[PDB]
């Protein structure tokens, strides 16, 4: 009983610090990640470009191997140490058995390493909640998500950050049966989730795709003009 | 100027009422 | 005050075991029935969104062949404890040939159950059911956070196990069946549940002697809830 | 131009309200009154006729009544009028209206009506059916024989509208309406607030039926002050004491208490429970939708152009508020008469937007998260 | 109320030690790195400015790093000469493995790291040390970062220090430039900024100090440049005032 | 930038450099100048000059209009003739043209009595078209029909602004502050615009304030061409008046088109759908017919509590009780009786003749004549109960059918308004003729041909009214005739807008306060209301007359005149001592929907002592109330626990559970400190469905 320490239990059964660590995730930027049939795509936002600097090296998206990627949410150093350990993990695991990693496997371990980092003495957890996206048992689409206790959860779409009820929401009154493939129907799902993003700034959007078999494509400020030009169409036909 | 006249003259008729009402005003039980 | 795992109580007790066995409160319930012709077992899964995939939650797991399992409370040290259980077994086949009995699984889990300490870490938050059939026949045990563990013939767990076990030992006898006990705790079920008892609600884990393999019961379960 | 007919009528309101024997038998009762018409305060009351009274310095007497005005009117605890010739009690004083009347029993009907919510409509119903109902139309009760539900509490995030709400309960209004902010139960002395606590519920059950309103009492418990004498185990005589009070005895009469809290978690268990509270009312942030009716009220009497859509507004932060539309409003108002101009254009609107959402809701320097 | 070490969290949540280590941060000397190619500057403030010192060090707050990388620095200094030497040492590590000059990201990802395990651990102080970072490579030339103590870095082109250097971002952005790759103008640039944002009176030459990195032919070089060209560019800049007063 | 060089250009008088100066002040006239234009006091020198002068004018009129003028400022304008969505556009035209138009439309408007000011006033018309922000544009160009070409010329897209706003606004401070006859010109171009639109209850509140028999011809050929329907013939029938039901009823007996509008706009299907759905949706309970119907006993409470019991409407049970208890009641309370089956039961015209049956032509005379009075009660379609009581009516002195002529008169009063019935007065010719000593007979004879008579055209001063001033003024015997006289005669004068009847029977009346409390009811009923305040400063002075019943009617017109404008209502009436006084105030709440500042006034108001104030305030007190509502009458109950206040409890009780049907019985009622034999019609104001 208190907020401090992260060993003792609540008198009514809680861990304060294992409910708090979720609230920086809660405050965190929003990053939402759909499965195709074939084609896999997620995207963050609030690239929030600061006018005088780079920001190749914000990346919030990335890979370990060439079938599986990455995105988190809450802060960003957690999400660096837990990602540059876990491309260790997966080159471990390729020199072990020869397969392509799974993605149950390598979030197994994420999820693992982050509780029983928990479970230790004085350790802050980290504050992120990791998208696990792979495609990998003949090209079987999958994404899992992690949390701050430590629990991979496997789902069909996804949104983390500020609004995240809302955001998945969106995806509750958008995720119909036929939505892929028809892969240029799950790029206006993804387009219509970047819309129905809590700013949609409309350039403030970065988007990544995955169609399996290929690598992980960075796309272009004018095809996603384009795709709202198209959403824009859509709603002037709904009227 | 329709609100405007409406209260402005309303109230005015009102106070114009009340200045000629402020005008025309001029035990054995236990002993 | 108590303030630690390292201090008694005047009156007795810890007052972090304590608030272990308050913290199996807050999980979803899960009933398994002990019958001669083998073990039943039953859990709710309480899914949040259609997004969430009912089949990657998982409530029952596959210790041994004749082994089944059911968690309730903090996930992640009920992970643990069945990444225990299955080195173990395996290394009890591995030095003997033969299947650990499901005693000895228990004594084995609750050995470091409670192997709390942060020097010389916390108490575990999870109650556990375990189903299996040793030489005797089948077998349903029952553990807790506090290693204290014995043989229950029927026992409920978690949320709204009060009048589980209530309306449990109304219903109970010795000599039940297999179906009847089936039906008997999805009746138990669907009245501590608030939400419709359907085909992704809930799962059942079926182990005989005679059909050691395959604990699990998949959409033919559907036709198990059509028929009340 | 309006000015002529409002300042007419304001000085004929002054003046017809600064307008303000035949009887023998009346004025008989005038010489049975003394010209020097001593003011006392009573102790006890006895049927003979007289009582005992006490002076300001404190002699005592058994004093007799001047009865054409009624001893019904006398209680323990009043002030009088006694003479000088033989100290009788003469009469009846009109009561000592105390400054926590004037201060606390508002007579005014604060502001706009329910025409004044934002993403309302079944909590307006709420508390329409929880007080207004056993206000003004309780013949339900009559139909049924229920209870009416006791307490209210509305809770949620900070400029939701708790104070918009307790003004609109006090707008819509025939009961005498009390206002209390929560922080104001600690004093610089040993038992304060219990004192407080009965005097307030006294004056609050005396008059009429009521409606006590406190806000911000979460301030009592994870609060403490240089400024307390003992503390904690005075803290907990004063919630201890309102604990009484609020589920106590002795039918304690129609009035609606009613409190609002930011948070909702350190309060007590013993508080909430129903018998003393009987609807607790969700506020959240309600919707991306009454965000224009907002906007629509907060503009309703401001000349404005088009220019905007509210949509740029929606797509803008991701929590809402009255707070957050009526400072965009009034810095909107900054920047137009920044750049003196009326009917308010779009970049007012962009500008102000911009440094609302900065003062704000940031959190925290970089980074921190990000 | 929930302050007492660095971990855990204070419940909202947010952190204790970070923004405290940048409050720590902010009290300190102001530095910056410009837009420049064909070359990157450095410039600091000299704290300490009595007149009984010896400056035989030739070099306060500049650490020439590897062979092509300098680091400015700010806050608690001891800390600056563990984690500097610790630097060198990452450095001279890589360069043992792979014979090839660090191409100095990853040497930036390694000292976050280093930091960042102070943050999580406990109880630690974490480093309440920014710093910049100058340098080039066989990727992308002429580059600049910023260390922070959360272990979060910017690459920047145009710097950020604490309260003394607020306004000085500010006048960056408001004069910002773009395609010049001429030093002497950012260097002009720099001597304005230090000129508005230092309170020192007329730009004393003793209370400055300025280092460039500039690529020449396999090499290069950094140029801890000496007073007289100081000197001369504070007469250049008050020229440049003299300009600026032609309007009255 | 600084007045060195443009200031001295005023100085010249050379053409080229006024005609290429105005049009460079003519750029810088979108801000007017630097700053407040202190250039006046050095040109207006340049007034006396004389090619581009009406630019000089543009210049003239933009200082002059720039600082203050009220008559000099738009003198350069209408010389001007303006020549040659922007800020200076919304310079010179919005503000500049709107105030200075205003003010020159106001002094020519009060000055003169030309075309200018209608075609600037057209000009400024269609640039506040151009602008259109409505509301004050509109309540401008009132005051200049030019409203009526004003609107048409408006009126092509937007509806709900001009309908809602204009006609809102525009309607209550019509009826408010302006007078009377520029709300006709608002009446017929509405009708014009609202003939163009939909949502025809905008032109049957046309029908409400103009009476116009056209108007429901076009909106029965336009509310049939819109095909709820029975809903619009019950708020037609209820919006509707005495005289154009009648007219409707002819014409359409003459056309009808499909016969739907003579079932629907005559009677008995504003009645077929409510009696029905009133015992279906509602489902009152028994307790107050044996709680409030046990109420004790005395043949007077008792018999307030069976009226009380009567005007219930779950069933006619109260109807049907049993016997023994009308047996127990004696004469005016069994006229109270035999009427109230008619109270329980306004519809059931079948039912209606075989409950009525029984009691008609009974072996008591009451009986009989409240039972043909409870046929009158029952509808007003019949028609067909006016021969059994019609033929029996002479009696030549004070007979018994001169008591059906009471309750049948009267009733029958209740049963038809006709374009103006003839027939029943020349019945009731021998009724005043006959003259009973009886005071009901010519009670119900003046209101009965009242309410014949309300909603005449502009009244009349007819032989009909005129032979009841006559032989009103022949007789000077039992004062209630001298009261209730003028009641019928203001009926008949009722139905006005201008009319000079009140002068008219000034000169014939007019004599000792009887026919000069005549004289004040003419006046009280003459004058419904509008914004007309001389005869409310008429209201203060003839207030403090000494003559204290004119006070009561002549003060208790207030409720009629200033009921839209009602926060001006409360008054220091209270304040006052003239007992009545605080009677008339405590009629002036009523019945409407009541707040708090009105049961406040019922605080002091239920807090008196004389048996006629104490009686007279749960009367308005429950019928502006139609715990809380029971809770002023148990402190009723505190207040006695006479006769009469316990009378007045009752009817308190009875009340707890501009159409001119609910503006006659409430003044029919302002007699009441009287005996049972009057309170034998106070069942007659029927003014609830």
């Amino acid at each position: 009983s208190y907020d401090r320490a992260i060993t003792v239990f609540s008198p009514d059964g809680h861990l304060f610090q294992v409910e708090y660590a979720q609230e920086a995730v809660k405050k965190g930027s929003t990053a939402v990640g759909v499965r195709g049939r074939d084609i896999v795509v997620l995207g963050v936002e609030k690239k929030s470009v600061a006018k005088l600097q780079d920001e190749r090296t914000v990346r919030k998206i990335c890979a370990l191997d060439d079938n599986v990627c990455m995105a988190f949410a809450g802060l960003t150093a957690d999400a660096r140490i837990v990602i540059n350990r876990a491309r260790v993990e997966c080159q471990s695991h390729r020199l072990t058995v020869e397969d392509p990693v799974t993605v149950e496997y390598i979030t197994r371990y994420i999820a693992s390493l982050k509780q029983r980092y928990t479970q230790s003495n004085g350790r802050r957890p980290f504050g992120i909640s990791a998208l696990i996206v792979g495609f990998d048992f003949d090209g079987t689409p999958r994404l899992y998500q992690t949390d701050p206790s430590g629990t991979y959860h496997a789902w069909k779409a996804n949104a983390i950050g500020r609004g995240a009820k809302s955001v998945r929401e969106f995806l509750e009154k958008n995720y119909t049966d036929e939505a892929i493939e028809t892969d240029d129907l799950t790029i206006k799902l993804v387009i219509k989730a970047l819309l129905e993003v809590v700013q949609s700034g409309g350039k403030n959007i970065e988007l990544a795709v995955m169609r399996r078999d290929q690598s992980l494509k960075i796309l272009n400020p004018e095809e996603i003009e384009k795709y709202v030009a198209e959403i824009e169409k859509e709603k002037e036909e709904n009227e | 100027q329709v609100e405007d006249d409406i209260q402005q003259l309303l109230k005015k008729i009102n106070e114009l009422t009340g200045i000629k009402e402020s005008d025309t005003g001029l035990l054995a039980a236990d002993k | 005050y108590d303030r630690g795992v390292n201090t008694f109580s005047p009156e007795g007790r810890l007052f972090q075991v304590e608030y272990a066995i308050e913290a199996i409160k807050l999980g979803s319930t899960a009933i398994g029935i002990q019958t001669s012709e083998g073990v039943c077992l039953a859990v709710e899964k309480r899914i949040t969104s259609p997004l969430m995939e009912p089949s990657s939650i998982e409530k029952i797991v596959e210790i041994d062949a004749h082994i089944g399992c059911a968690m309730s409370g903090l996930i992640a040290d009920a992970k643990t404890l069945i990444d225990k259980a299955r080195v173990e077994t395996q290394n009890h086949w591995f030095t003997y040939n033969e299947t650990m009995t499901v005693e000895s699984v228990t004594q084995a889990v609750s050995n470091l159950a409670l192997q709390f300490g942060e020097e010389d870490s916390r108490p575990f938050g999870v109650a556990l059911l375990f189903g299996g059939v040793d030489e005797k026949g089948p077998q349903l045990f029952h553990m807790d956070p506090s290693g204290t563990f014995v043989q229950c013939d029927a026992r409920a767990i978690g949320s709204a196990s009060e009048g589980a076990q209530s309306s449990l030992q109304e219903v109970y006898h010795k000599s039940m069946t297999l179906k009847e006990a089936i039906k008997s705790s999805l009746i138990i079920l669907k009245q501590v549940m608030e939400e419709k008892l359907n085909a992704t609600n809930i799962e059942l884990a079926t182990v005989q002697p005679g059909q050691n393999f395959h604990m699990f019961t998949k959409e033919e379960l559907e036709e198990v809830i059509k028929d009340i | 131009l309006e000015r002529i007919k409002d300042y007419l009528l304001m000085e004929e309101e002054f003046i017809r309200n600064q307008e303000q024997k035949q009887e023998e038998e009346r004025s008989k009762v005038d010489d049975l009154r003394g010209t020097p018409m001593s003011v006392g305060t009573l102790e006890e009351i006895i049927d003979d006729n007289h009582a005992i009274v006490s002076t300001s310095v404190g002699s005592e007497h058994y004093v007799s009544i001047l009865s054409f005005v009624d001893k019904d009117l006398l209680e323990p605890g009043c002030s009088v009028l006694l003479n000088h010739k033989v100290h009788a009690v003469i009469g009846v004083l009109m009561d000592d209206t105390d400054p926590l009347v004037t201060v606390m029993k508002v007579e005014k009907a604060p502001q706009e009506t329910y025409a004044d919510i934002g993403g309302l409509d079944n909590q307006i119903q709420e508390i329409k059916e929880s007080v207004e109902l056993p206000l003004t139309h309780p013949e339900y009760y009559e139909e049924m024989g229920i209870k009416p539900p006791k307490g209210v509490i509305l809770y949620g995030p900070p400029g939701t509208g708790k104070t918009l709400l307790a003004k609109a309960v006090a707008n819509q209004t025939s009961a005498t309406f009390l206002r209390v902010v929560g922080s104001e139960l600690i004093q610089k002395y040993l038992g304060d607030g219990p004192k407080l606590v009965r005097e307030l519920f006294r004056v609050a059950e005396e008059h009429a039926p009521s409606i006590v309103f406190i806000d911000e009492i979460d301030a009592i418990g994870t609060k403490r002050y240089d400024s307390n004498s003992g503390g904690e185990r005075e803290i907990q005589r004063t919630m201890l004491e309102l604990l009484n009070q609020l589920d106590g005895f002795d039918s304690r009469g129609d009035v609606k208490v009613i409190m609002a809290t930011n948070r909702i978690e350190t309060l007590d268990p013993a508080l909430i429970r129903p018998g003393r509270i009987d609807r607790k009312i969700e506020f959240p942030l309600p919707d991306e939708k009454t965000k224009k009716r907002i906007f629509q009220i907060h503009t309703s009497r401001m000349t404005l152009a088009d220019d905007v859509t509210l949509d740029d507004l929606i797509m803008a932060k991701d929590d809402l508020s009255g707070a957050d539309i009526k400072a965009i409003c009034t810095e909107a108002g900054l920047m137009a008469l920044r750049e003196r101009r009326m009917k308010v254009t779009n970049e007012d609107f962009k500008k102000s937007k911009e440094n609302v959402l900065y003062k704000k809701q940031e959190g925290t320097p970089e980074g921190l998260y990000l | 109320r929930y302050d007492s070490r660095t971990t855990i969290f204070s419940p909202e949540g947010r952190l204790y030690q970070v923004e405290y280590a940048m409050e720590a941060i902010g009290h300190a000397g102001t530095c910056l790195g410009i837009l420049a190619n064909d070359g990157v500057l450095l410039a600091a403030e000299r704290r300490n400015i009595h007149k009984l010192l010896d400056e035989v060090f030739f070099s306060e707050k500049i650490y020439k790093l590897n062979e092509d990388m300098a680091c400015s620095v700010a806050g608690i200094t001891s800390d600056a000469n563990v984690l500097t030497n610790e630097l060198r040492l990452i450095a001279q590590r890589y360069l043992l493995q792979y014979q090839e000059p660090i191409p100095c990201e990853q040497l930036v990802t390694a000292l976050c790291d280093i930091k960042q395990a102070y943050t999580q651990f406990g109880g630690k102080r974490p480093f309440g040390v920014s710093l910049l970072y100058i340098g080039w490579d066989k990727h992308y030339g002429f580059q600049l970062y910023q260390s922070d103590p959360s272990g979060n870095y910017g690459g920047w082109k145009a710097t950020c220090i604490g309260n003394n250097s607020a306004a000085a971002v500010s006048m960056l952005k408001q004069d910002y430039k773009e395609g010049e790759m001429t030093l002497k103008s950012a260097l002009a640039l720099a001597i304005k900024v230090l000129n508005k944002t230092m309170d020192v009176s007329k730009l004393s030459a003793e209370k400055v100090e300025i280092a460039t990195l500039t690529r020449e032919n396999g090499k290069t070089v950094i140029r801890v440049l000496k007073q007289k060209e100081v000197e001369q560019l504070i007469k250049k800049h008050e020229e440049e005032e003299a300009k600026a007063e032609r309007e009255k | 930038r600084d007045k060195a060089p443009v200031q001295p250009q005023q100085s010249p008088a050379a053409a080229p450099g006024g005609t290429d100066e105005k049009p460079s002040g003519k750029e810088r006239r979108d801000a007017g100048d630097k700053d407040k234009e202190q250039e006046l006091s050095e040109e207006d020198k340049q007034l006396q000059d004389e090619l581009y002068r009406p630019a000089l004018e543009e210049l003239r009129r933009q200082i002059r209009s720039s600082t203050t003028s009220m008559t000099s400022v738009p003198k350069p304008l209408k010389f001007l003739r303006p020549h040659y969505n922007k800020r200076f556009a919304a310079d010179i035209i919005s503000v500049l043209a709107m105030t200075m138009s205003g003010e020159r439309e106001c002094l020519k408007y009060r000055l003169v009595g030309a075309g200018e000011v209608a075609k600037e006033w057209q000009e400024l018309d269609d640039a506040e078209k151009v602008q259109r922000e409505p509301l004050l544009t509109l309540v401008k160009e009132i005051v200049p029909l030019l409203m009526e070409i004003e609107q048409v010329d408006m009126l092509e897209k937007d509806i709900d602004e001009n309908a809602y706003a204009k006609v809102c606004l525009y309607l209550t401070s019509c009826v408010n502050y302006v007078p009377e006859p520029e709300n006709s010109a608002l009446l017929r171009c509405a009708l014009g615009v609202f003939r163009k639109f939909s949502r025809f209850p905008e032109a049957l509140r046309l029908a409400l304030m103009l009476n116009d028999m056209e108007l429901v011809e076009d909106i029965f050929t336009s509310c049939k061409d819109v095909v709820m329907l029975g809903r619009h013939g019950v708020f037609l029938e209820l919006s509707e008046d005495v005289e154009e039901y009648e007219d409707l009823t002819e014409i359409m007996s003459n056309v009808q088109l499909n016969s739907n509008f003579l079932a629907l706009a005559r009677e008995l299907d504003i009645m077929e759908p409510k009696v029905p759905d009133d015992i279906y949706k509602t489902h009152l309970e028994n307790n107050r017919f044996g709680g409030s119907g046990s109420q004790v006993d005395s043949a007077r409470m008792n018999l307030a509590s069976s009226f009380v019991n009567g005007f219930v409407n779950q069933d006619k049970l109260l109807t049907d009780d049993g016997n023994k208890w009308l047996y127990k009641n004696k004469d005016h309370g069994m006229l109270s009786a035999a009427a109230s089956l008619g109270m329980i039961l306004l519809w059931d015209v079948d039912g209606g003749l075989t409950q009525i049956d029984k009691y008609l032509y009974s072996s008591e005379d009451y009986i009989k004549s409240g039972a043909l009075l409870a046929c009158g009660i029952v509808n007003s379609g019949v028609r067909n109960e006016c021969d059994p009581a019609l033929a029996l009516l002479s009696d030549y002195v004070l007979h018994n059918s001169n008591t059906m002529r009471l309750g049948s008169i009267f009733g029958l009063g209740l049963a038809y308004a006709g374009s103006n019935r003839e027939d029943v007065l020349t019945l009731l010719l021998p009724v005043m003729g006959d003259s009973k000593s009886s005071m009901e007979v010519a009670g119900v004879t003046a209101l009965a041909c009242g309410m014949i008579a309300v909603g005449s055209c502009n009244g009349d001063v007819t032989s009909t009214i005129l032979q009841t001033i006559m032989e009103k003024s022949e007789t000077e015997l039992k004062d209630t005739y001298a009261r209730w006289l003028p009641l019928g005669l203001g009926l008949n004068h009722l139905g006005k807008g201008e009319a000079i009847e009140a002068i008219l029977a000034a000169l014939e009346v007019v004599s000792e306060p009887f026919r000069s409390f005549a004289n004040t009811l003419v006046d009280v009923c003459a004058y419904a209301g509008s914004g007309n305040v001389l005869k409310v400063q008429q209201l203060l002075h003839i207030c403090s007359e000494h003559f204290d019943s004119k006070e009561k009617e002549e003060d208790k017109d207030k409720k009629e005149k200033k009921d839209k404008d009602k926060k001006e209502a409360p008054a220091d009436m209270g304040a006052h001592q003239g007992v009545a006084v605080l009677g008339i105030a405590l009629i002036a709440m009523g019945e409407e929907i009541g707040a708090e500042m009105a049961l406040r006034t019922f605080g002091h108001l239920l807090r008196y002592g004389e048996p006629t104030l104490r009686r007279a305030v749960p009367l308005a007190l429950a019928l502006i109330s139609v715990s809380h509502d029971a809770d002023p009458e148990v402190s009723y109950n505190s207040i006695f626990a006479a006769r009469l206040a316990a009378m007045l409890r009752q009817l308190a009780q009875y009340h707890a559970k501009k159409g001119t049907l609910t503006l006659c019985p409430y003044h029919s009622d302002r007699q009441l400190m009287s005996q049972v034999a009057v309170a034998g019609l106070l069942t007659v104001l029927v003014s609830f469905l």
